[PDB]
């Protein structure tokens, strides 16, 4: 996350760890959504030209964290992966439509005071909170700022608020076809605050608190975020809501 | 050891 | 809260979903929620 700050213990039980089983390694920003389902992004999962491919096996998420190293005992769990399933329609070739991918845990995880599941989005909740200006929140370890130029990686978890941004100023952004399964969110060139999502937060969550039931709810999944090496106007998101049928289609029909 | 394990090894307290 | 999925396929966890254990459910809160509720 660039311009952000180390987040509180617990300000997001929701946050997962995407993590390579060897080389051990941190790949992306993944979610909670129940004590068996966790949300990433796909390209987080396959990505042909880089030979990315990964099956349940090589895979594991680590849950409750706020340490990116360290072995946070008695507060993190480890999971293993039952299942991976990469939405059928994924676009890699050209700009990662549908860039959602669903993990089934091999066991069910245990809330606590650091584990606790994030809300998805109904109709209702999208139409009201999904607005141009709405500052909504982005959770990672990805990188602090572009590299080759201090220190990259945070030794926490990071947090940063950022604002959606209206469509047609996103498309206009970007060669890169937009897609209505996507949205964007940053700040604007003249305007005074930066922020935004790294490479490393990818997978991650893009989440909104409710003012009715004080529920939080995510909204999206960093797809692109614009910062760090990465840089481009405003960072993309998948549209978890657009995508929510897929995810029952998925869940209803194999967990 | 120790410096060579970018992670510190997490599998203490398992199963 | 209303659930949408069924327990058991979809696991545990729905139905509390998206309440934090140690800011609302403690009545507590995060240092900038504030900026988010203020930009609704
Ligand atoms: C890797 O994914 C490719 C491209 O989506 C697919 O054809 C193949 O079945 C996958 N790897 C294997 C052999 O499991």
């Amino acid at each position: 996350i660039v311009e952000g700050w180390d987040a509180e213990k617990g300000i997001a039980p929701w946050q997962v760890m995407l993590f390579r089983k060897s080389p051990q390694e941190l790949l992306c920003g993944a979610s909670l959504i129940s004590d068996r389902w966790v949300l990433t992004a796909a390209h987080c999962i396959l990505y042909p030209p880089w030979d990315k491919n990964f099956t349940e096996n090589d895979l594991l998420v680590r849950i409750g964290k706020h340490s990116r190293t360290r072995y946070e005992r008695n507060v993190e769990k480890i999971s293993m992966l039952e299942k991976i399933y990469v939405h059928p329609r994924y676009n890699w070739r050209e700009n990662l439509d549908r860039d959602i991918a669903l993990l089934k845990l091999k066991k069910p995880v245990p809330f606590s005071d650091y584990i606790h599941p994030v809300c998805l989005p109904d109709k209702q909740t999208v139409t009201s909170l999904l607005r141009a200006g709405y500052k909504g929140r982005v959770t990672g370890w990805g990188n602090l700022r572009e590299t080759w130029t201090n220190e990259i990686q945070p030794s926490v978890l990071q947090v940063v608020n950022l604002p959606i941004v209206e469509r047609p100023v996103c498309k206009a952004s970007t060669r890169i076809r937009i897609t209505d399964n996507m949205f964007c969110a940053g700040f604007k060139v003249n305007d005074t605050k930066r922020g935004d999502a790294c490479e490393g937060d990818s997978g991650g969550p893009f989440v909104m608190k409710s003012p009715f039931n004080n529920r939080w709810y995510q909204m999206g999944i960093v797809s692109a975020g614009a910062g760090c090496d990465r840089k481009g106007k405003y960072g993309f998101y998948t549209h978890v809501f657009r995508l929510k049928r897929w995810i029952q289609k998925v869940i209803d029909q194999f967990g | 050891r120790n410096p060579n394990d970018k992670y510190e090894p997490f599998w203490e307290d398992e199963e | 809260f209303h659930t949408f999925f069924n327990e058991k396929t979809f696991g545990l966890g729905e139905a509390d979903c998206g309440l934090r254990p140690l800011f609302e459910k403690k009545s507590l809160k995060d240092t900038t929620e504030k900026e988010l509720l203020d930009s609704y």
